């Protein structure tokens, strides 16, 4: 299970930017895709997550201008991130929850992907 | 042979306690170990722990001795102990079949319903439950039957056969057992359809380009979940079907095979630290405890 | 091996015997009876040391058996140290019969 990141970058404050991680390997039917972030020497912070089941979650910071879709065939998911902020610069993570075990949720992260917002 | 069985007996007792003191120790010792799940594991643990200190030596002893050695009062205790432990073991595996449901189809929706205060008043229940069903009807004589060979056993402190009422042995039965089962065949049912049914969504998706096919997380999900319920049902179905056939027609199944059995249902509370106890943090955990 | 009992010798050929000793109880009428007869004496030679094997007539020695309670034939008392340790009745095979003997022999 590799998960790939893309669509990072530089952009302008105001400005829009759309991640992408494709997750490729084996993945319970059943799962929660989602991206996280780390701003400079802070914490790793939820910024949403979307279940397969079309259940969504995002953080008050990031409320009513970022949006988390999947892609219905692969797994993929997208992060539309819209009037953008120097706040939102961060490393942006992908991560996926797999409950194939039942009992337990297992973890897989990415590499990390850096956005960097200016004004 | 004989002797077979009282080897037998002994390494049930050692994997009891043994394994269900190494997971509380685990879930106590480390802070990673300390979720939701995991305190209706802890439940769990301490349940099938007391089994292997106090009920299965005591009962080990009924079956060497061929009797009851420390008399009226400590077969009642004894009785009513068995009673709640198997009880409140069974029902927490119903709760975690809950949990593990809210959590996987419903994971953000879980964490907002199900908080620790919460999960607390849950287990409380549990064990008030089990309560209720053992020690309130067993030391108040409520499980008594009027039968005469039956009174001769509650008269008779040498003996301590398990012998009840219609009502007591129906109620019990479907409190500590039937109830839970139906509940965990539901809920995991649904896992099952949830999984299923996202799967049709995935070829949906495709527009007719592929067909998915059953992967090594589906196919893990299916024997994890085949390990629950079968060993479960294998383990307390057959002493359980037995109590309520007992009731009616009381010499259809003989007194040996009814111990035999209740004793298969002893060994599932050494088998529950090996299913609920797989995660990679409680495999580190335990590396580290030893 | 076989030991074939009679009336008066039962109380020294099994009650006083030294080990464990399997009576068989059997009839020339039964069939069931003469089954497990080529069985026994098999069984003679495998458990060897471990047991004695023992028959009995009963339209022989017809006085043997009502202080027993034999019901049904064959009935076979397993007998240690002149005190009867355990019971099967009716026709058995090997593999059966086996399982019985090995489970009682400890
Ligand atoms: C006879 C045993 C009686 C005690 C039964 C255990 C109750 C405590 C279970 C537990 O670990 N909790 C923390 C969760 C619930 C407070
Ligand atoms: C958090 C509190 C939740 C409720 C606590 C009480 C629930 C259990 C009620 C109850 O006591 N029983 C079911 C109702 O009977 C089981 C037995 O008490 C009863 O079946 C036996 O006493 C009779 O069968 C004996 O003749
Ligand atoms: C990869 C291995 C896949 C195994 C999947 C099948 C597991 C069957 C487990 C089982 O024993 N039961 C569930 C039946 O589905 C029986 C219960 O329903 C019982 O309560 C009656
Ligand atoms: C030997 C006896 C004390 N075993 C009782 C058994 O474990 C049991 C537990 C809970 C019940 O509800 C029940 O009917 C029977
Ligand atoms: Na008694």
């Amino acid at each position: 299970v590799q998960l790939q990141e893309s669509g990072g970058g530089l952009v302008q404050a105001g400005g829009s930017l759309r991640l992408s991680c494709a997750a490729s390997g084996s993945i319970f039917s059943i799962n929660t895709m989602g991206w996280y972030r780390q701003a400079p020497g802070k914490q790793r912070e939820l910024v949403a997550a979307i279940h397969s089941g079309g259940s969504t979650n995002y953080a008050n910071s990031v409320k009513g201008r970022f949006t988390i879709s999947r892609d219905n065939a692969a797994n993929t998911v997208y992060l539309q991130m819209n009037s953008l902020k120097p706040e939102d610069t961060a490393v942006y993570y992908c991560n996926v929850k797999d409950y194939g075990a039942v009992l337990y949720e297992y973890d897989y992260w990415g590499q990390g992907t850096q956005v960097t917002v200016s004004s | 042979a004989a002797k077979v069985m009282s080897l037998l007996m002994a390494l049930v007792v050692l994997l009891i306690v043994a394994g269900n003191v190494l997971v509380i120790a685990a879930i106590g010792s480390t802070q990673r170990l300390q979720t939701l799940t995991n305190l209706f594991i802890t439940s769990l643990a301490c349940a099938d722990l007391v089994v292997g200190l106090l009920v299965v030596p005591f009962g080990a002893t009924l079956v060497v001795r061929g009797t009851w050695l420390w008399g009226s009062f400590l077969c009642e205790l004894w009785t009513s102990l068995d009673v709640l432990c198997v009880t409140a073991s069974i029902e927490t595996l119903c709760v975690i079949a809950i949990d593990r449901y809210l959590a996987i189809t419903s994971p953000f929706r879980y964490q907002s319903l199900m908080t620790r205060a919460r999960a607390k008043v849950i287990i409380c229940t549990v064990w008030a439950i089990s309560a209720l069903v053992s020690f309130l009807p067993i030391m108040m004589h409520w499980w008594r039957d009027e039968d005469p060979q039956a009174l001769k056993c509650y008269q008779d402190p040498g003996c301590c056969d398990f012998v009840t009422n219609r009502a007591y042995a129906i109620a019990s039965s479907i409190i500590s057992f039937y109830i839970p089962l139906l509940i965990m065949i539901f809920v995991y049912l649904r896992v099952y359809r949830e999984a299923k049914e996202q799967i049709r969504k995935i070829d949906r998706a495709s527009k007719r380009k592929t067909s998915r096919v059953m992967a090594m997380k589906e196919h893990k999900a299916l024997k994890t979940l085949g390990i629950i319920m079968g060993v479960f049902t294998l383990c307390w179905l057959p002493f359980f079907l037995v109590n309520i056939v007992n009731v009616f027609n009381r010499d259809l199944v003989p007194d040996w095979l009814f111990v035999a059995f209740n004793w298969l249902g002893y060994a599932n509370s050494a088998m529950n630290p090996i299913i609920y106890c797989r995660s990679p943090d409680f495999r580190k955990a335990f590396k580290r405890l030893l | 091996k076989i030991i074939h009992l009679t009336d008066d010798s039962f109380d020294t050929d099994v009650l006083k015997a030294d080990g464990a000793i399997l009576v068989d109880f059997w009839a020339e009428w039964s069939g069931p009876s003469k089954m497990i007869a080529p069985i026994l004496d098999e069984i003679a030679d495998e458990y060897q040391g471990k047991l004695t094997v023992a028959k009995l007539n009963i339209d022989q020695n017809p006085g043997t058996a009502p202080k027993y309670g034999i019901r049904g034939i064959p009935t076979l008392l397993l007998f240690k140290n002149g005190e009867v340790a355990a019971t099967k009745v009716g026709a058995l095979s090997k593999g059966q019969l086996k399982e019985f003997l090995d489970a009682n022999l400890a």
